């Protein structure tokens, strides 16, 4: 009991580790979406400086 | 005869104390029988319990 659900707390151990790194993987995602996002922005602030008056 | 009707008893006294002096050295015989048996069934018990933790792993 103590050993083979020592081995049942490792698995418990386990799924700590898999909620807090799956917790990590979404959040790390989010930010990826806003990082897309400025890289879009710099986009269209290129797509003004084509501009001539606009820009000027 | 009173002689032999006493030698008589006197055998039987002897036959009784022989036959309770036998039980008791068969007992501790048995209770020695008993740890070993317990022992072999703690065995039997272990295996299966060894058996129902890996299955449980």
């Amino acid at each position: 009991e103590k050993k083979e659900k020592q081995i049942e707390q490792q698995k418990k151990i386990q799924m700590s580790n898999l909620m807090n790194q799956a917790r990590l993987k979404v959040l790390r995602a989010r930010d990826d979406l806003i990082t897309d996002l400025l890289n879009e922005a710099k986009q269209r602030l290129s797509k003004v400086v084509k501009d001539t008056t606009r820009y000027q | 005869s009173q002689s032999q009707g006493i030698q008589q008893l006197l055998q039987a006294e002897k036959r009784a104390a022989e036959k309770v002096a036998d039980a008791r050295k068969r007992k501790a015989r048995r209770l020695k029988q008993a740890k070993e048996e317990a022992q072999m069934e703690v065995e039997q018990y272990r295996r299966e319990r060894e058996q129902e933790f890996q299955s449980k792993q």
